[PDB]
């Protein structure tokens, strides 16, 4: 509804619309899907499509996002997306981030991962040598 | 490396938008 929330969905708008025509089509969904860990078949992705697509034309404008985005969005923010992301990683709900979870994340999201690279991101981020990672470790690597 | 950090909130992000769809 603010300016500051319409700005922040149209720059994630600005990801899925690489060419910068100013529609979504099948094709640009499939493949962020696919940089996501995702498989998605054609058929998947054209139901996607048809459920956002209110004139009907076949693909997504700035306008059906919006509407889109704004039922069961939250603030969407760039604090509020931080806050859901560490929700999402936290699996067990405990507020740390360990590195079983972290594993899960990287393997969910198309990342390929080493043990060693687990270890020295939790060590980065880890200010107060626990060995995992709280809500504001978290946000400190993220936000910076 | 603080940009794989980076990379795991930017990649959770789009598919946070993906679930919208
Ligand atoms: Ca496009
Ligand atoms: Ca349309
Ligand atoms: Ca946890
Ligand atoms: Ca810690």
């Amino acid at each position: 509804l603010t300016e500051e929330q319409i700005a922040e969905f149209k720059e994630a708008f600005s990801l899925f619309d690489k060419d910068g025509d100013g529609t979504i089509t099948t094709k640009e969904l499939g493949t962020v899907m696919r940089s996501l860990g995702q498989n998605p078949t054609e058929a998947e992705l054209q139901d996607m499509i048809i459920e956002v697509d209110a004139d009907g034309n076949g693909t997504i404008d700035f306008p059906e996002f919006l509407t889109m985005m704004a039922r069961k969005m939250k603030d969407t923010d760039s604090e509020e997306e931080i806050r859901e992301a560490f929700r999402v990683f936290d699996k067990d709900g405990n507020g740390y981030i360990s590195a079983a979870e972290l594993r899960h994340v990287m393997t969910n999201l198309g990342e390929k991962l080493t043990d060693e690279e687990v270890d020295e991101m939790i060590r980065e981020a880890d200010i107060d040598g626990d060995g995992q990672v709280n809500y504001e470790e978290f946000v400190q690597m993220m936000t910076a | 490396k603080k940009a794989v950090w980076h990379k795991l909130l930017s990649k959770q992000r789009k598919r946070a938008v993906v679930a919208c769809f």
